[PDB]
Order: C-alpha cells, then sequence, then structure tokens
C-alpha cells in the first residue's frame, strides 16, 4: 500500500528559507513523476510544482517560480522542495502527491496525497502548550491545550484506546497571537471511579509531548 | 488567476442524490480530462474519480462523474453521512504554456432533524489559576443545526468581548456539530465574581438552557 509522509513543517519567518521533504514507499518510486500541493488552512488547491521520473521535466506555478526549488533522489524514494523568500500567503498545508501514469513527462494527475505538513510563516516564535484539564448519566471531561504556536496540536485519548465520544475541536487563535483548543470526551457517570482517562497531547513544532490524567476534582 | 467554478455548498437528506456542478473553459475541461477530489475534515484530498469517469476501485460506484463541453459533475447517489466533505474539481489547462487548475469546492452537508445539544460547563482548573489566568469552558455536544446562540454571564452581567468559540465540522456517523465557547479572564476578575453562566439558546430548545456554577463549591 503507497504511502506518504511529508515533514519539515513548523513556523518560519517571512523572508527566510523552509526545505520540505517527502518519504515515499508501497510502489516503484523511480516510475512516477511527482508533485507538491498546498492548501491554506480553510481555503482551497493550489499545484505548487512537478517532476518527472528522471528530472529532466520540472515545472512550477506562476506563484512560486523563481523562489522554489523541487528535486527527488530516486535512490532514497524521497522529494524535496526548497522554499525560499517565504511570504505570510505561503502558509498552507503542503502535500506531496503521486502521479498516476508511469513516465509521464508533461501535466500532472493526483493519484495519492499524503496527509501533508503544516507551513506557518509569521512573525511569532514557536511556543510548546500547557495542558488543564476539563474535570467531569453522562459525563463530560477533557484537556484544555493552551497558548502555543505554531499549529497544529493533535490529542488522542487512553493512547488511541478512547475514540467513542472525543471531540477535539479546531483551534482558534487568541488576541494574544497564541493557539488555544480543548478536546472533550462524554463518557459513563458510571466509570468515573474506576477508568482512568488520559489525554495524550502533542505538539511536534516544540517537541512537546503530554499525558495529562484528567481526575474528578476535590 | 484560472478557476472552476463550483457551488459553495451543496445538501441532501440521506440516501438522496446529490450532484456538484464544475464550469470551466474550452482550454481546460473543454480539452483536458478532469479529476474530482474528495477531503475529509482533518484529511487530505483523497482521489475520487479520475478521467472524467474512472473510479479507483475501493470508491463506492454511488459516486460517477461526467463531462460536457466546458462542464463537468460530480454525482453522489445514496448520500450518507460518510459523504460529508469537500469536493474539488480539477483539469489541466493549456493557456498560458500550461497550468493545472483546481475547482473553488464544495462542501457536503448531510440535512437530518432537528437535535438540542446536551450543555456541560466546566470551572478553571487551579493549576491554570496558579499561573493567573481562568478559563471557563462551556460545552454544547451533538446538536443540530449548526447555529446556535451561546452567551455568558458573570453574577448575571453579559459578557461581550472576552470570549471565543468552536464548532466542529459536522460528524461522520450521527451529522450533529459540537461546540465549545470559552470565556477568559485574569485571576483578579475571575476573584471577584461569584456565579459562572453560560445560557444556550438554539432551535431544538423551547427555552434556553443555563448551566452554571459558583466559583469555590
Amino acid at each position: 500500500q503507497v504511502q506518504l509522509v511529508e515533514s519539515g513543517g513548523g513556523s518560519v519567518q517571512p523572508g527566510r528559507s523552509l526545505r520540505l521533504s517527502c518519504e515515499a514507499s508501497g510502489f516503484t518510486f523511480e516510475a512516477y513523476a511527482m508533485h507538491w500541493v498546498r492548501q491554506p488552512p480553510g481555503k482551497g488547491l493550489e499545484w505548487v510544482s512537478s517532476i518527472n521520473w528522471n528530472s529532466g521535466r520540472i515545472a512550477y506555478a506562476d506563484s512560486v517560480k523563481g523562489r522554489f526549488t523541487i528535486s527527488r533522489d530516486n535512490a532514497r524514494n524521497s522529494l524535496y522542495l526548497q522554499m525560499n523568500s517565504l511570504r505570510l500567503e505561503d502558509t498552507a498545508f503542503y502535500y506531496c502527491a503521486k502521479d498516476i501514469r508511469r513516465f509521464s513527462t508533461g501535466g500532472a494527475e493526483f493519484e495519492y496525497w499524503g496527509q501533508g505538513t503544516l507551513v506557518t510563516v509569521s512573525s511569532a516564535s514557536t511556543k510548546g502548550p500547557s495542558v488543564f484539564p476539563l474535570a467531569p448519566g453522562t459525563a463530560a471531561l477533557g484537556c484544555l491545550v493552551k497558548d502555543y504556536f505554531p499549529e497544529p496540536v493533535t490529542v488522542s485519548w487512553n493512547s488511541g484506546a478512547l475514540t467513542s465520544g472525543v471531540h477535539t475541536f479546531p483551534a482558534v487563535l487568541q488576541s494574544s497571537g497564541l493557539y488555544s483548543l480543548s478536546s472533550v470526551v462524554t463518557v459513563p457517570s458510571s466509570s468515573l471511579g474506576t477508568q482512568t482517562y488520559i489525554c495524550n497531547v502533542n505538539h511536534k513544532p516544540s517537541n512537546t509531548k503530554v499525558d495529562k490524567r484528567v481526575e474528578p476534582k476535590s | 488567476q484560472s478557476v472552476l467554478t463550483q457551488p459553495p455548498s451543496a445538501s441532501g437528506t440521506p440516501g438522496q442524490r446529490v450532484t456538484i456542478s464544475c464550469s470551466g473553459s474550452s482550454s481546460n475541461i473543454g480539452s483536458n480530462f478532469v479529476y474530482w477530489y474528495q477531503q475529509l475534515p482533518g484529511t487530505a484530498p483523497k482521489l475520487l474519480i479520475y478521467r472524467n469517469n474512472q473510479r479507483p476501485s475501493g470508491v463506492p460506484d454511488r459516486f460517477s462523474g461526467s463531462r460536457s463541453g466546458t462542464s463537468a459533475s460530480l454525482a453522489i447517489s445514496g448520500l450518507r453521512s460518510e459523504d460529508e466533505a469537500d469536493y474539488y474539481c480539477a483539469a489541466w489547462d493549456d493557456s498560458l504554456g500550461g497550468h493545472y487548475v483546481f475547482g473553488t469546492g464544495t462542501k457536503v452537508t448531510v440535512l437530518r432533524t432537528v437535535a438540542a445539544p446536551s450543555v456541560f460547563i466546566f470551572p478553571p482548573s487551579d493549576e491554570q489559576l496558579k499561573s493567573g489566568t481562568a478559563s471557563v469552558v462551556c460545552l454544547l455536544n451533538n446538536f443540530y443545526p449548526r447555529e446556535a446562540k451561546v452567551q455568558w454571564k458573570v453574577d448575571n452581567a453579559l459578557q461581550s468581548g472576552n470570549s471565543q468559540e468552536s464548532v466542529t465540522e459536522q460528524d461522520s456517523k450521527d451529522s450533529t456539530y459540537s461546540l465549545s465557547s470559552t470565556l477568559t479572564l485574569s485571576k483578579a476578575d475571575y476573584e471577584k465574581h461569584k456565579v459562572y453562566a453560560c445560557e444556550v439558546t438554539h432551535q431544538g430548545l423551547s427555552s434556553p438552557v443555563t448551566k452554571s456554577f459558583n466559583r469555590g463549591e
């Protein structure tokens, strides 16, 4: 099964540079043209760049021509996108995509996409979150993940053993320039003295991972 | 820049047939294959239709696409709540030495019956208070439709300019929405009042619901 994992995202200052990478497996990478597509959060889709199987053919969208350089390493099943002179409007999820055709040279048909890496172009500096408990027939509890930058945080419960009833809310930007969000879950009231509830908070841009036990208060 | 025009939204009841239009030009749709992509919330676009009407294996046959002149169309038969997503068409455009054009995108909403929210309120934790700030969180769980009025009263005084709302996308199993509303105060302002209350008025309620607590109980 085809797999595509982008990395290199995070926040970067306007005017500076950032190099994104994509790791591929589950197909013959050196037989396929590869593509970058981007999407600013909450918006539509915009093709960025294409490179064919042997790097003999390369194309760019006008919005990035002269600033971005696409490249690949067939020996390492890897696709690269060097981005220079970044502007705020380059803020976006960057997706890696594998063409449907073998050994094509022109155009672009997007068959499989990686889940994307988020690039935040900003003057703000990177900051890890604080995690606070939202303490408890049905009971609600959760965690409050406050004052971090940039997006994203992911939240699981009991390490993925608890999915039913979970709402992790879209983050919102506070007037302070930091993000905040809550993840909550509804569970049986009968379980609160017996069942342990831990939210697992992950903020890759700051290399922060937090397991927060959420208990009923005194 | 060039774009293919799609309606911003489309809806249907479960089991109905929703169709999404996509209009472009003679140099893109009129000349090249049309692709369709489905984007579920929190995920990357996934290939839904290729080459105007081909289905990748794994895509149910209730998805079909068609191209005619400078227009294309997607049809979702047997609409299911799992189909709540954004849909994009796309085609290559031969003008200006060639470039890839995406549609503006359509959000598909599954229509269902009105459902009142379940309301919970969470006082600030002492761990947060000990750093100088108080967040009070009001949770609205699984309600329909999306519009809702969520207000804060502190000792019965209506609040303004100190709360932020967040709403989930339509749930993939029950087609409802959830919403958080978060009131923020400094420790010192939080400490000078007693009753904290969020009131929720919604189409599934015959009259507003209030959840409240007394600071320190």
